């Protein structure tokens, strides 16, 4: 299949070459067939020309495209949307934390002076005060990272000392994660305590993480591997480096085009799902 | 009086928690970061319709001792509200910029008030369109201790002015 | 080399076992799970960075 | 002729999958980009009118960013 | 500077340790192989490939920060795969064994 | 690749060719070439693996080199590292080239460019009407009101010092007089 | 006629659109259920799921023929065939049709455009047909790009013949 004998055998054989799959069998089939002086001079100028030039210049003409197609009126009024968005809520987070600070002074003035509502309330704004504060930050990734060194080095055929080690410090990182989210949604309260997506992906993180705990007393013999996503929470030490805005705008941008992401990922499936049941009745068991 | 006494004015109605919680915790930094300087009394006769005067001369014996007099009134909800009346204190504006912040800060300050928020967004506009010359200080700051600070060295170059 | 790994990895027994073909055959997803991230996501990310 | 199918289907697939990811990565990455700048720009300017009002009152770039103003202008 | 002096040193300890008696070859090969730095000795020389490599330089620079994502993202799924088929690629040769 | 291919040299050289691994005839170390292209064929991922595993410790060596034991483990960050700086460079010089281009690739009909001045030779061949139609001190003064009509830097005479400024700015290279001779057919 | 014309218009009651919607994820998960033997073998499920189709052709029809009488056919310069989905729906239902001729060399090519049918959940959710055009319309500057792929092709097979 992959001769010259033929125009077409040709192409062929030239547009698998581009694809850069099998070029080389090609060529050492032709430095059997003649000299291997020679013959480079076909294949290395073509793999240049069709795979490396040809995705240059895919790259240069697409990326022109989104630049032209970006600052348009329509993406741009979203665009100034999202910063509008982005805007307003940090300015309102300020201004929470001003009544948070009203809040706290007055309660201090009155308890100068439901009992048990006043401990209860000034506990929470203790513990609230107490999960914002720079320690808490430092010793939850403390905790995140001594997690990490306990999973990155789970190997074939490891001392038995260290499988029920492991299997109880996962234990030991469960319970304190769990008392973290309990103090954290405590003291924010929960209505609050979903506004930071992160924090949605940490309860669902430890939600799995029991899942697959509960699935392992039942069948020890799988493992999900969800108790190892605890490791994006390392990705916070960015906040204390000049390098916050731009992942979290990152982050922002993609949470914001989530729907135009899933209507992307869905047409791929989509054409996948064209071209298997095409396969299926061309080739289909044969 | 021999100094202009301290009045906060700007976010929306005083006796409304969103604008009393604002201006109680500024006015608390201010009295304990100035301790031992600033007198702390609490206002609740009309000086814009000037027991209505029982009070001024009460401002002014204790503006008459060289030290800063903080102005709790309950009633003040516009600079020019006071334009007319000699006391004159300096018309402090903690201002917000932006409405909507204004808006979802009312939802989030519990559920009483969210019925309250039309009229106070409302006068919040009204004195909005107020001009700012007639304000003494403009409080534009989101963070709790930027504005603290503005205002704190505003009142030190007065402080050191007189 | 990527499709072998994938059939060594779906024809995977257990642990200390040999391999035995069509098993575990729902161990793909993580085969289309990764080249959705770092080989379609991630390279594009630094193409585009 | 039964290679048909693959060369297209490695030809629009190899190129329509490029064009959909490179897209989302642009796409994404230049909206996080003019965020940061503009978030940026804006905290300096708030900065010097804040200071210029307080003493009152007491008294490069890259190529794909520059065309894109340039763009911007244009279509405006 | 520092590339130029490990350079000359490999160099002269290849030649000082020559004493043609076979007690290390893996050492004097690695000196050996330590030469193969001498052609970049030619960007400092050159301003406009020191432009370039700066250019490079940059570039990376500029993408360290998804760089670090990046590596801990496969760390994570290298530990998901650890957890998935440990111990499982073993086989025979015999099929049916 | 010169680095690369004088270290591949050095270090996996003496590996015996097998034509049941992947250092065969067609793909060994043994010469600067042959190194090269190996170089190239893994650059563009030709299953570069199974050459790192062939290059790995414990190999048999060639029966004419002295050593006994040959290749090394040293393949492992060779390959790695190797694939990982071919790609980034190349890359750069995609983007690089991209960049050089870029108000090419972001090019609009409606905005001039170099076509409009090319198709403005085309009309050296009254005509001007019909391009004036067609369009999106006898070759140079037209081209200056051409460029000034398409963009815009009394308001005449705005205009004539904005250029006379801007070719202040940008007088050639040992001209006497070529763009300020051109400001005198630019005016008007 | 044109009595009818007016209520068929008001029979794209949301639920009808959610009804073909649900037919279309049914027919798509038949298809995926099938699975092919060799030589004429064929599994025993494989009877079922050859006997669930004309269920789903006529239903096709069905909402054919509705989006034909409510609206025109080519005439009104808005109709059926003048949109660029409503051709492919077309094709698909009148090729399902066509199939049911009982002759010879329908089978193996009469067959294969069934596979189509997926995309009428395209051609269902407006949303996902103005995301593929925006995928669509960065792929027309390709153009030139393909054209220069086809002329290195050609120039390098030409090359190869030679030597
Ligand atoms: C998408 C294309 C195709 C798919 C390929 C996927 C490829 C995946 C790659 C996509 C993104 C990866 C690169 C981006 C790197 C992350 C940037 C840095 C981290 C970051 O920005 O944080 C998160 C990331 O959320 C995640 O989902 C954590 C990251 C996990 C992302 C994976 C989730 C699974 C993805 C699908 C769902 C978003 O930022 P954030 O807004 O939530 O951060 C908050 C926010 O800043 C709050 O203001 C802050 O409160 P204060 O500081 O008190 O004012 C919060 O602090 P506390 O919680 O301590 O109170 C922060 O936690
Ligand atoms: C601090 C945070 C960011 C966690 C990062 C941990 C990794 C960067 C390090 C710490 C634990 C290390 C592991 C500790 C133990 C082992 C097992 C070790 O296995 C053996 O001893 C080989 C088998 C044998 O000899 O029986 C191989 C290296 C490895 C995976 C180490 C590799 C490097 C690891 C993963
Ligand atoms: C995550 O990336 C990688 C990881 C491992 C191996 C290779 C890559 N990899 N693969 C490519 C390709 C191949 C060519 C032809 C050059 O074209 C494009 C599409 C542009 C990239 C680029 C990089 C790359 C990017 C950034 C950095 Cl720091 C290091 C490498
Ligand atoms: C930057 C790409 C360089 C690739 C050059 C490889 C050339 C290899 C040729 C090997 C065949 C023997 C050469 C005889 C003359
Ligand atoms: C005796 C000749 C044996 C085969 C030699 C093949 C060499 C092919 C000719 C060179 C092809 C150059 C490509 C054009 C673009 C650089
Ligand atoms: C955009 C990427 C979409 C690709 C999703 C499907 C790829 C292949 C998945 C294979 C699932 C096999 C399940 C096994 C059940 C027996
Ligand atoms: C049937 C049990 C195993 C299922 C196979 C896939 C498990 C892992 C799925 C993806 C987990 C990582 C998600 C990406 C986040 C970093
Ligand atoms: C026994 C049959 C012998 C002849 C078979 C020839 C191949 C059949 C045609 C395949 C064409 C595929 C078209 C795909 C278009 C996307
Ligand atoms: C500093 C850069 C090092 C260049 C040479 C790499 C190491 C030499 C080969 C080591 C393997 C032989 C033991
Ligand atoms: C005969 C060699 C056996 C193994 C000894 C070498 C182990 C790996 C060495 C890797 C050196 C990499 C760093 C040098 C260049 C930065
Ligand atoms: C107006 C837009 C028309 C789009 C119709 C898509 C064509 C059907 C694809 C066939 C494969
Ligand atoms: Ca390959």
């Amino acid at each position: 299949i992959t001769n010259f004998d033929n125009i077409l055998f040709a192409i062929l054989t030239v547009f698998q070459c581009i694809t850069m799959e099998g070029w080389t069998d090609i060529l050492y089939n032709t430095n059997d067939a003649a000299g291997n002086t020679w013959n480079w001079l076909y294949f290395i100028p073509l793999i240049i020309i069709g795979s490396f030039f040809m995705l240059n210049l895919v790259l240069g003409v697409l990326s022109g495209e989104f630049a032209k197609e970006r600052e348009r009126v329509e993406n741009r009024r979203a665009f100034l949307k999202l910063r509008r968005q982005q805007q307003i809520e940090r300015e309102l987070n300020g201004y929470l934390e001003w009544i948070f600070k009203a809040e706290e002074v007055m309660l201090a003035e009155e308890d100068r002076n439901s009992y048990f509502r006043r401990k209860e309330k000034m506990f929470r704004f203790f513990i609230r005060r107490m999960v914002k504060a720079q320690s808490f930050y430092w010793v939850v990734l403390c905790v995140v990272a001594l997690n990490t060194l306990c999973v990155a080095m789970v190997h074939y055929n490891q001392p038995r000392r260290l499988t029920t080690t492991l299997y109880f410090a996962e234990f030991v990182f469960l319970g304190l994660f769990l008392t973290e989210m309990s103090l954290k949604m405590y003291g924010l309260g929960p209505r609050s305590y979903f506004r930071s997506s992160f924090n949605c992906f940490d309860f669902g993180v430890i939600v799995g993480s029991v899942f697959e705990v509960v699935w392992a007393a039942i069948k020890p013999g799988s493992s999900f591997g969800i108790s190892v996503l605890r490791a994006l929470r390392l990705l916070r030490i960015f906040k204390v480096t000049k390098y916050w805005s731009s992942l979290r705008n990152l982050v922002v941008s993609l949470l914001n085009s989530m729907k135009s992401i899933i209507s992307l990922l869905f047409l791929l499936f989509l054409f996948i799902v064209v071209f298997a049941l095409l396969g299926m009745q061309l080739f289909g068991g044969q | 009086p021999s100094m202009r006494p301290i009045i906060l004015v700007g976010p929306s109605l005083k006796g409304y928690e969103v604008t009393d919680m604002m201006q109680k915790a500024l006015f608390d930094f201010l009295k304990h970061r100035f301790d031992g300087r600033i007198s702390i009394t609490r206002v609740t006769a009309d000086i814009s319709l000037a027991e209505v005067q029982s009070e001024i001369e009460r401002i002014f014996e204790l503006a008459r001792t060289l030290q800063l007099v903080a102005l709790d009134a309950d009633t003040i909800n516009h600079p020019a509200q006071l334009s007319k009346t000699s006391l004159a204190p300096i018309i402090v504006y903690i201002k917000i910029t932006s409405p909507k912040v204004l808006q979802r800060l009312i939802k989030s300050r519990g559920k009483s008030q969210s019925k309250h928020l039309n009229v106070q967004i409302a006068a919040s506009e009204k004195l909005a369109q107020c001009p700012p010359e007639m304000f003494d200080i403009i409080l534009d700051e989101n963070q709790l201790e930027d504005a603290c600070e503005h205002l704190a060295e505003y009142l030190e170059a007065y402080w050191k002015a007189t | 080399g990527w499709p072998m790994v994938l059939k060594h990895s779906v024809d995977a027994t257990y642990e200390e076992q040999g391999p035995s073909p069509g098993y575990r055959m729902e161990l793909s997803i993580f085969y289309v799970v990764y080249f959705v991230v770092f080989p379609f996501f991630f390279v594009n990310i630094f193409v585009a960075l | 002729f039964s290679s048909f199918y693959f060369i297209v289907l490695t030809l629009f697939g190899n190129y329509t999958l490029l064009n959909v990811f490179l897209a989302i990565a642009v796409d994404n990455l230049a909206n996080a980009q003019e965020l940061t700048k503009d978030e940026e720009e804006m905290e300096e300017a708030a900065n010097q009118k804040l200071a210029l009002q307080k003493a009152k009152e007491v008294a490069a770039r890259s190529v794909w960013e520059q065309r894109a103003s340039q763009l911007r202008l244009q279509n405006l | 500077n520092i590339l130029d002096f490990i350079v000359v040193s490999g160099a002269l300890v290849a030649f000082a340790f020559s004493g043609s008696k076979g007690k290390d070859i893996n050492t004097i090969k690695s000196l050996r192989v330590l030469r193969v730095l001498r052609p970049l000795k030619t960007i400092k020389r050159l301003p406009k490939l020191k432009a370039v490599f700066d250019c490079v330089v940059n570039s990376l620079k500029n993408v360290l920060n998804i760089l670090i994502v990046y590596m801990l993202f496969m760390f994570i799924f290298a530990v998901i795969a650890v957890q998935l088929f440990k111990g499982k690629f073993f086989y025979c040769t015999d099929e049916s064994k | 690749f010169f680095i690369y291919a004088i270290i591949g040299m050095q270090v996996f050289g003496n590996i015996a060719l097998d034509d049941d691994t992947s250092i065969n005839r067609h793909n060994n170390f043994r010469t600067f070439l042959q190194a090269l292209m190996l170089l190239f064929r893994s650059a563009t991922g030709e299953a570069w693996h199974e050459i790192m595993l062939s290059c790995l410790s414990n190999q048999a060596c060639d029966e004419q080199a002295n050593a006994t034991e040959c290749g090394s483990d040293f393949a492992y960050f060779y390959f790695v590292s190797f694939i990982f700086l071919c790609s980034f460079l190349m890359l750069n010089l995609f983007v690089a080239v991209i960049m050089d281009n870029f108000e090419y690739l972001t090019r609009d009909s409606s905005i001039l460019g170099p076509h409009h001045l090319d198709e403005f030779i085309r009309v050296w061949a009254n005509d001007m009407f019909e391009m004036l139609k067609h369009m999106s001190v006898h070759f140079t003064s037209t081209l200056m009101a051409l460029i000034r009509t398409a963009l815009e830097i009394t308001k005449q005479h705005q205009c004539d010092a904005e250029l006379r400024k801007e070719i202040s700015v940008v007088w050639a290279n040992l001209p006497q007089k070529t763009l300020d001779l051109l400001v005198p057919p630019h005016k008007p | 006629n044109v009595v009818r014309k007016y209520a068929k218009r008001i029979t794209e009651w949301p639920p009808f659109e959610y009804m073909i919607l649900a037919t279309i994820i049914a027919n798509c998960i038949v298809l995926a259920l099938e699975q092919h033997l060799p030589d004429g073998d064929k599994t025993p499920m494989s009877e079922r799921l050859d006997d669930t189709e004309p269920y789903f052709i006529g239903i096709f029809c069905f909402e054919a023929g509705i989006k034909i009488i409510a609206l025109g056919f080519v005439f009104h310069k808005g109709s059926y065939l003048r949109n660029g989905w409503n051709v492919m729906d077309f094709v698909v239902v009148l090729t399902g049709i066509l199939a049911t001729a009982g002759t010879d060399f329908d089978l193996r090519t009469l067959r294969a455009v069934r596979v189509l049918r997926p995309l009428k959940l395209v051609s269902g959710i407006p949303s996902l047909q103005v995301v593929l055009k925006s995928i669509m319309k960065a792929m027309v500057p390709l153009l030139q790009i393909g054209l220069l792929l086809f002329f290195a092709i050609l120039m390098f097979a030409i090359i190869g013949l030679e030597f």
